């Protein structure tokens, strides 16, 4: 029951998947043959959030994969649980969109998105409760950014009281792999925000510090900053899926964290993380697992949350533990930080605690907070995109596909209205 | 006629028929003939040539057909004609004019064309210019088109004739033009 | 389901596809035979049983080049009657190939081209390769680039044409057909790259250490570039570049797409393994001014934009630290109305080596493709040569006579003129 | 029990016929002296023990031809007396072989073609051969259709005539006695085929690279044609065709039943397997204008009905993904009132080599008979050479004299005036 459809989009998003797949499915212990091997009786009492079943015994994800080019699910299919995605759901086109929102979004995409969209609905309409659905894509990127945006819309229109998350990674000025990225991310940030009931922002320069400064290992990859994105993913629904002290689905977080319908932009971030030398010093305790939370350089995002107010806060903690000693520590991170949360919400902190720790893991915490600091993202991205915009640079390729300069000066427009009315309750006092 | 013009539009985006050609210079020979070579992507014309005036107005009609960009160049060509032999012993390359039909005015009838030699302007071109979106060598051609019409097969032993005839004739007046160009 | 089709033309043309193609059938591991003793096809065709077909065309009007193919050890390779040959050569004169005998030969070229493109499902784009110093190069190029313009629209182009060098010289009348040949491929290829032999020929001396070099040793150096630029489409990497994505990242204005290139390392064997060619140092050599494969100052120009290509087991966050770097110089610096310049991609597989070549096996290379303000130099110094000769029309009588329009001179001059105008135009800061 | 009797006359029908027969009898594995060492009895009958019995008759007034046939290899297997032979020729007088010496012996085969025919229970039709531009050829030809059309009436007759090219000729009189038997077959033949030298010479020197062919090698691939036409009767396949269903199919009108032909694939086995011979570029080819086999300009004309015989392994789904393809070219028109102008048939049985010969051996092959309505300019030339020499009424001695009258000429041409002005009122608009 209350289970959730996966979509992702793009090659980020592809990779995102292919690990929190994976990550899921070694939790409840399905080999990557489909078939069951776990050990607890509670691997398989609510299975049905995220596998379906079929003859034979074997589970099969609810997944739909979608991209602009063949390549990316050609090459995710021969990784490890690659099979026990649905050959049907892949969908894919022969063109491509080249980074170009436009393409992406009014001229390839919106052909292609017809089938994709039949097998959204087949998988929607069957299920028993739908609770939503979470999609996972990138801003960077063309054929991500306009076709998963463009599904937003299309996916709401449809269905406007169930849930919808997105995590979305946007490209920061620091680690710069493309050069149309201001371009395609302010566009894509204008539609998303009318939409997406939830968005959890995601910086791969964010996941390079963390890598490097917590865990120090001395060579990043593209599979350890996947592994952290899913087990934050993971980390969300995992009271949905197991029993605990106090349940609480997406929608209640969506009722606790949202104090305005615009106000839905998240930052998060996980712990423990230790690195392996030091994984015998440590010791696991509720002190210790909410000092590294609330740690700045902890968040999966390069905004520093000391440069504003938490408007509010959450956390899942996982594992047994007693709550008496969760709720005074999370009385004691709100006494002695007073100054960085806004006055006139009290009790701005919700707290929830499953009995079911990960594997590996005796004890793990989930942060999910809505903080005012996260302006300056949005702020950098602007200020990129007013100086490419004011000299007309690549514009040509954007105007040539039936777009026009009025859409970018409407998308930045609202932009800025979004920071500055973001920022509006930052100085706002009781 | 009408499968001529459905295989023209079907071939070109858009027509320019150009009229009422009337180029000044700033110094004109008064001894030399002057034509005008209108030209695109896809070809040229040529006017008649004219003796030089303060002002010369070449008459004619030109169709000029687009698939893309939209510019004619007009080039000024000084003639040196043997009065005695009817032909053209040398062609020199007075100007260029560039007419960018983007910038002209659909309403407005009349175009102007500056002429340029080296970047300095030496003239000008006026025409007239109307806008659709979608023996002599001449008569041995006549003869040659007349012979199309008659005969039911593209080489009859008369036309072959008539076309090495023609041939050797444009060899003849290209060997002169080189030899006043000399 | 993705291809890509190459068009040699010329001598200095099939001398090159010569080289490359070397190098791809030593890379999938194709015998000279075309037989095997799923990336082949990017490049080639499977015939059912047995031999590859590349998908590649030449041509010429002169026979001896096409003869030495036709007996060589790759006789066997080719398609017999995709070697398209003529009898009479163009003689370094542009009007002959464009007006004369290149019309005859271009339809059978034409059916060449259209036989091979219904094979493929999903074309990328063509490549084309010629030397603009000649007559039949030039010549043809332009003419087969203004057909296909019309014939297939909106499909993607690449030039890598060989520019003159600056006081180098093989013939005394190139820069006149150099400058007609810019006209013609100015508004008819999307994009166009430097290669004049000067700067490689200083390459070759400064780092490989050979003191006579021949036209080999530069076509194995080009090849190597194509190969870097095309591994993309053809092996797993985790950050991919397609073809389709450049005219969106690279040309701010589609006037403005000549870019030069560089290529990192340059070493040999006797002395490559004592230094331990870190990411860092080859993305420093990359940028450094005399590893310019064509012989332009960039500390004379801004930069416009930056897409450089990396294959190895080089990692992400070692490329972030060094472009940071980058930024950091005093040295190099970017136009204003672009805050990030940088497109960043990364394969797996490493360079390949040609037996009894000169460069050793290296793990990690770097190509850079990079679009700067200070290419208008060489279109000034070809303009300064072109009207020496055109105040007197000397060598004029040679193209009169072969159907040339005496005014044809003149508008290739204003277009030229008006492109340097543009290039001041935009690197003037707001 | 289906049956068809072919009728050989003049130099170049025995010529064919010939060519012919060793394919047929290689075929069906009969060796030449007619002994084996139920697909043979639409060509052959069987004697009850041994030799097969050609259903074919020979005739020539000239005994040259005759007699190199009765001492070659194949002296065993025709009957001795079906090979009709004369003593004087008519000497390319078509009123000499009309009225004159072909009198005398047209009694004779018809004696053999009722003795032929008593033994045949399923009789499809008949099959004749003649050039045309020779007196007994045409005249016998003539008169043998004007006997059998009374004396069996409404059996079908299919005609292979070669016409003379539109400039290369071997005669100086051909377009007298073309114009007189067009005029004879106009109103006495079911099916015309059009076969002019010129047109199969291009196609041998493209494709079959042969710079010095004779006539065996155009009979040989007027052999393949037939075999193609034929092959439906006497082998199993998925869509059957037979001679009957064809007035019903390519016929619009009495008076326009003739139609030129193609065939694909042409090609070497030096360079045979290198390429695939998909079925769509077979397809492709066969419309090719080059590869009419008669010197006729379709591109000049609307199509009226195309039927086209494919046979070997080819899918009927290939074959209308191929029709489809056809009909979206802009190049290939067809006539306003015929929405469909396709008959498609397919069989299992691939063309059978030749030793010794040009063709390689194939798996796919496609022939088409097309009737178009540009076959008016042969026509047309051919009138405009009768007329030059008509003017002055030269060479008309050697026909006056004899027993033809002077009118004969007139209504020939009348006939020819009405059949072109009947193909223009045929092809315009409605
Ligand atoms: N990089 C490089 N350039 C070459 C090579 N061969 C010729 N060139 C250049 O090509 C220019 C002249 O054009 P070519 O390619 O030699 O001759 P072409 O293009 O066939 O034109 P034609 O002279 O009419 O045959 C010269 O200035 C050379 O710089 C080569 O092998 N490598
Ligand atoms: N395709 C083809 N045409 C031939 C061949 N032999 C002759 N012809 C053509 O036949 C025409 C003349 O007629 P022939 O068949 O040679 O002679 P005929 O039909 O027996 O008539 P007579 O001259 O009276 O004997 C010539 O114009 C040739 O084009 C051949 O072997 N193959
Ligand atoms: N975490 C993670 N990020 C990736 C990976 N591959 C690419 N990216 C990011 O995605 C951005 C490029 O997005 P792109 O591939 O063009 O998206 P697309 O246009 O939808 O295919 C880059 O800035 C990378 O930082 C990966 O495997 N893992
Ligand atoms: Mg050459
Ligand atoms: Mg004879």
């Amino acid at each position: 029951m209350r289970e959730i459809v996966h979509i992702q989009g793009g090659q980020c998003g592809n990779q995102i998947g292919a690990k929190f797949w994976e990550v899921i499915s070694d939790e409840h212990g399905i080999d990557p043959t489909g078939t069951y091997h776990g050990d607890s009786d509670l691997q398989l009492e609510r299975i049905n959030v995220y596998y379906n079943e079929a003859t034979g015994g074997r589970y099969v994800p609810r997944a739909i994969l979608m991209d602009l080019e063949p390549g990316t699910m050609d090459s995710v299919r021969a990784g490890p649980f690659g099979q026990l995605f649905r050959p049907d759901n892949f969908v894919f086109g022969q063109t491509g969109a080249g980074n170009n929102w436009a393409k992406g979004h009014y001229t390839e995409g919106a052909e292609l998105i017809d089938s994709v969209l039949d097998v959204v609905r087949k998988e929607a309409e069957g299920c028993d409760c739908l609770q939503g659905f979470q999609i996972t894509h990138s801003l960077g990127g063309g054929t991500g950014s306009g076709m998963g945006t463009l599904l937003i819309s299309k996916v709401r229109e449809e269905y406007p009281d169930r849930i919808m998350e997105t995590f979305s990674v946007v490209p920061s000025p620091k680690v710069s792999d493309t050069v149309v990225e201001p371009y395609n991310a302010t566009l894509s940030v204008h539609q998303l925000v009318e939409n997406a009931d939830e968005c959890m922002v995601i910086d791969n320069e964010a996941l390079y510090d963390i890598c490097f400064r917590t865990l120090k290992l001395t060579t990043p990859t593209y599979g350890d900053l996947n592994h952290l994105v899913s087990a934050a993913m993971s980390g969300v629904t995992c009271c949905l899926r197991f029993p605990g002290q106090l349940n609480s689905d997406l929608r209640k977080l969506a009722v606790n964290l949202i104090p305005f319908p615009r106000l839905h932009f998240f930052m998060i971030g996980f712990a423990p993380l230790t690195s392996r030398g030091s994984q015998q010093y440590r010791a696991l305790t509720v002190p210790e697992l909410t000092q590294q939370m609330f740690d700045a350089k902890n968040m999966m995002c390069a905004a520093d949350p000391r440069h504003g107010r938490y408007l509010t806060a959450s956390a899942l903690f996982r594992g047994r533990m007693s709550t008496k000693e969760v709720d005074e520590q999370m009385l004691n991170v709100q006494n002695k930080n007073s100054s960085y949360f806004v006055e006139w919400i009290p009790n701005n902190i919700k707290s929830s605690i499953c009995d079911i720790p990960p594997k590996g893991l005796k004890m793990a915490v989930t942060f999910v907070g809505n903080s005012t600091a996260i302006q300056e993202m949005f702020k950098r991205v602007a200020e990129q995109f007013t100086a490419m915009f004011r000299r007309k640079a690549f514009l040509h390729w954007y105007t040539g596909e039936g777009m026009d300069e009025m859409e970018f000066t409407e998308a930045e427009s609202n932009m800025n209205d979004l920071v500055s009315e973001y920022q509006q309750y930052q100085d706002a006092t009781a | 006629n009408k499968e001529q013009i459905k295989q023209i539009k079907s071939k070109y985006e858009s027509c320019l028929t150009v009229t009422n050609l009337q180029l000044s210079l700033d110094s004109f020979k008064p001894e030399a003939y002057y034509y005008l070579k209108i030209r695109n992507s896809n070809g040229s014309h040529k006017t008649t040539p004219q003796n030089g005036g303060a002002s010369m107005m070449f008459q004619g009609d030109f169709d000029i057909y687009f698939r893309g960009q939209k510019i004619v160049y007009i080039d000024v060509q000084e003639v040196l004609k043997d009065e005695i032999l009817d032909f053209i012993t040398a062609d020199d390359l007075v100007g260029i004019g560039t007419l960018d039909f983007e910038k002209v005015d659909i309403n407005q009838s009349q175009q102007r064309a500056v002429i340029r030699h080296k970047g300095k302007q030496i003239g000008s071109v006026q025409c007239q210019a109307s806008y659709e979106i979608f023996q002599s060598n001449d008569e041995l051609l006549e003869q040659i088109k007349n012979l199309e019409k008659k005969d039911k097969f593209w080489l009859s032993p008369e036309r072959y004739q008539l076309d090495l005839k023609l041939k050797k004739k444009q060899i003849l007046d290209r060997r002169q033009m080189l030899m006043k160009n000399r | 389901m993705r291809e890509v089709i190459s068009i040699h033309v010329g001598q200095g043309g099939i001398q090159v596809g010569n080289a490359c193609w070397e190098l791809f059938c030593l890379e999938h591991g194709i015998q000279p035979d075309g037989q095997m003793p799923d990336a082949f096809n990017t490049f080639f065709s499977e015939t059912g049983a047995g031999k590859h077909v590349p998908r590649a065309v030449f041509l010429d009007l002169e026979p001896t080049v096409i003869d030495e193919v036709r007996t060589g050890t790759y006789r066997q390779l080719f398609h017999p009657e995709q070697l398209i040959s003529g009898k009479e050569d163009a003689a370094n004169n542009f009007a002959r190939g464009h007006y004369t005998i290149g019309k005859e030969i271009v339809d059978l070229c034409l059916d060449r081209i259209r036989k091979l493109a219904d094979n493929c499902t999903g074309l990328q784009g063509f490549l084309v390769f010629n030397s603009v110093g000649g007559g039949t190069g030039s010549g043809l190029g332009s003419l087969l680039l203004e057909r296909l313009s019309v014939d297939y629209g909106k499909k993607s182009k690449l030039g890598f044409t060989i520019y003159p060098s600056p006081q180098v010289s093989t013939a005394v009348v190139e820069p006149y057909n150099s400058i007609l040949s810019t006209h013609s491929l100015l508004e008819h290829t999307d994009v166009a790259v430097m290669l004049d032999n000067e700067a490689i020929y200083d390459i070759c001396r400064r780092n490989l250490d050979i003191e006579r070099p021949t036209y080999t040793n530069l076509n194995r150096l080009i090849a190597q570039v194509i190969s870097s630029l095309t591994a993309s489409l053809r092996f797993d990497g985790a950050l991919n570049v397609d073809i389709t994505e450049f005219q969106t990242n690279l040309v701010p204005y589609p006037r403005i797409h000549f870019m030069l290139s560089s290529y990192a390392p340059i070493i040999s064997a006797e002395k490559a393994y004592h230094e331990q060619l870190s990411v860092a140092e080859i993305t420093n050599s990359a940028f450094e001014p005399a590893n310019m494969m064509a012989k332009c100052d960039p500390r004379h120009g801004k930069y416009m934009a930056c897409s450089m290509m990396y294959r190895g087991d080089v990692v992400p966050k070692d490329v972030n630290a060094s472009i940071a770097t980058i930024k950091t110089k005093r040295t190099i610096q970017f136009v204003d109305w672009c805050p990030t310049g940088f497109k960043v991609g990364i394969n797996y597989q490493p360079p390949t080596v040609v037996p009894g070549g000169d460069l050793a096996k290296v793990m990690r290379a770097v190509c850079m493709i990079s679009n700067s303000t200070a290419i208008a130099e060489v279109f000034s110094r070809l303009d300064h040569k072109f009207d020496l000769m055109y105040a007197k029309r000397a060598f004029v009588h040679w193209y009169v006579g072969e159907g040339m329009e005496e005014g044809e001179f003149s508008e290739a001059r204003e277009d030229l003129a008006a492109l340097e105008k543009d290039y001041e135009e935009v690197g003037i800061e707001t």
